[PDB]
């Protein structure tokens, strides 16, 4: 018979290096390496040094994670997809040589592509629609021209950085995320803050100058950061629930370091009652860059029959996700 | 003009090879250089030969593709 | 081990002079050797010779240098 067939996965797109190992009906090992720069914002030139150094130890215990044989891997699965170049070339590198090393083939995947599958694959859904909110990315995509289709997507600050760049224009530590995020608890009051989507696109700019204006004025800050999100995510609920009656579909998925805020998943499962369609809130772990979500993507094109000798292999920083086909849904 | 040449020695010659190949892809793959560089493979032992306009220039160029060879060289180990 | 070997040119002889004293100062501070490096001055022309144990510790080196020289050159 065929046996179960195994894929590696390295992803390092930025600053997240990570190595997946999984088959058709397990995720038999998993761990990642984050590059953390107390400082903030991107370091490009640092996070590959980060990577070039523990990406070493990072596919080497996740072997002894699976517990399998070294020569019990087939496919062997990077993330050439969007990302920063210093560290696409380091992952790029690293596999090229594990292919050679191991012996086996190798394909490049899409980097968002991955927080779809692995995120379909946790749940179960069929054809959802995927909100993809990262660090610069807000993006809502879609499966509907036998390749996944991005339909809306934020014009000028991806919804991440808008939070991020007002901690630290707020005086706190470069954990911005939470940290505002366990303090729109003790908000009062919703000030005002510009209210943009325009066809399934949005922006964050005008969020953001308002809300530093409003801080000066000396506004509380629970109130400022308790604002911003009820009117963001009041957007990304719209787009969101456009998408879905658009592309015609009855399911989400929430991939991002932005997914991973306690109100916004709240705003989302609550759109799903009204919208009559799931609201598959996948693992709240695989919601980061992760190197399995690459084996998961990989899979799926080896699987259907696509694939591509060494040569042919090389980083691109970007690379649209409807450049590549998903012939399986 | 600055002028660059690093030499490393690998165990043995095959190491050398593969180290080779997983680097020289990379090498093909960039669009733009920010310098001129010389791939090379001799006995057991990598080849760069290097020529940059400044020293920030080649600076950087020198770390790429140092750091790319640490990847192969720990891979393969 | 490695083997590294960079020399970069000046526009005159006096220029050489003067940043090679700037690193050559910095040379003699550092208290850690990851690599053994080699410091020579030229014609126009300053001249590094590094052994490096391996790639990556070769590489912090030659940020250093390399960051020391841009650092003369531009004040200069
Ligand atoms: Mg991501």
């Amino acid at each position: 018979a065929m046996d179960p067939m195994i894929v590696l996965g390295l992803e390092g797109t930025a600053h997240t290096i990570s190595c997946g190992i999984i088959d058709e009906s397990r995720i038999l090992a998993m761990e990642s390496s984050m590059y953390r720069p107390k400082t903030g914002g991107i370091r490009p030139l640092d996070a590959a040094v980060h990577h070039s150094e523990v990406i070493d130890t990072v596919i080497s215990r996740a072997l002894e994670k699976a517990k399998i044989s070294i020569h019990d891997i087939d496919l062997i699965g990077f993330s050439m997809g969007p990302g920063l170049a210093p560290s696409l070339r380091v992952t790029a590198t690293a596999a090229r040589t594990i292919s050679v090393l191991t012996g086996k083939p190798i394909i490049g995947v899409n980097h968002p592509l991955g927080h779809i599958e692995i995120g379909r694959r946790v749940t179960g859904a069929i054809d959802p629609v995927m909100l993809y909110v990262s660090g610069g990315n807000t993006q809502v995509i879609a499966h509907v021209n036998g390749r996944y289709r991005v339909l809306g997507e934020t014009l000028d600050i991806g919804i991440g950085n808008m939070i991020d760049k007002f901690a630290r224009e707020a005086g706190i530590p470069f954990p911005g995320g939470p940290e505002i995020e366990k303090l729109a608890m003790k908000g009062t009051k919703l000030l005002d803050l510009p209210y943009s989507v325009k066809g399934m696109d949005t922006a964050f700019s005008g969020i953001l100058t308002a809300a530093l204006q409003y801080l000066k004025t000396g506004q509380a800050i629970e109130d400022i950061s308790y604002s911003i999100q009820e009117t963001a995510f009041a957007m990304l609920v719209e787009v969101l629930e456009r998408a879905l009656y658009v592309s015609g579909k009855d399911e989400i998925l929430m991939a991002g370091g932005v997914a991973l805020n306690r109100r916004l998943r709240d705003m989302v499962t609550n759109m799903a009652r009204e919208a009559g369609i799931r609201s598959y809130l996948t693992d709240r772990e695989y919601c980061m860059d992760n190197g399995i979500m690459i084996a998961q993507a990989a899979l799926l094109m080896y699987k259907s029959g696509v694939r591509m000798s060494v040569e042919e292999t090389a980083v691109n920083p970007r690379f649209r996700i409807d450049e590549v086909d998903a012939p399986w849904i | 003009r600055v002028q660059a040449k690093i030499e490393m020695e690998f165990p043995s010659e095959d190491v050398a090879k593969v180290v080779y190949e997983a680097v020289l892809y990379e090498h093909l793959s960039v669009p733009y250089r920010r310098s001129e560089i010389d791939f090379k493979l001799e006995g057991k032992k990598i080849i760069l030969d290097i020529k940059a306009t400044d020293s920030s220039a080649l600076r950087g160029t020198v770390n790429s593709y140092l750091r790319w060879i640490k990847a192969a060289i720990d891979v393969i180990e």
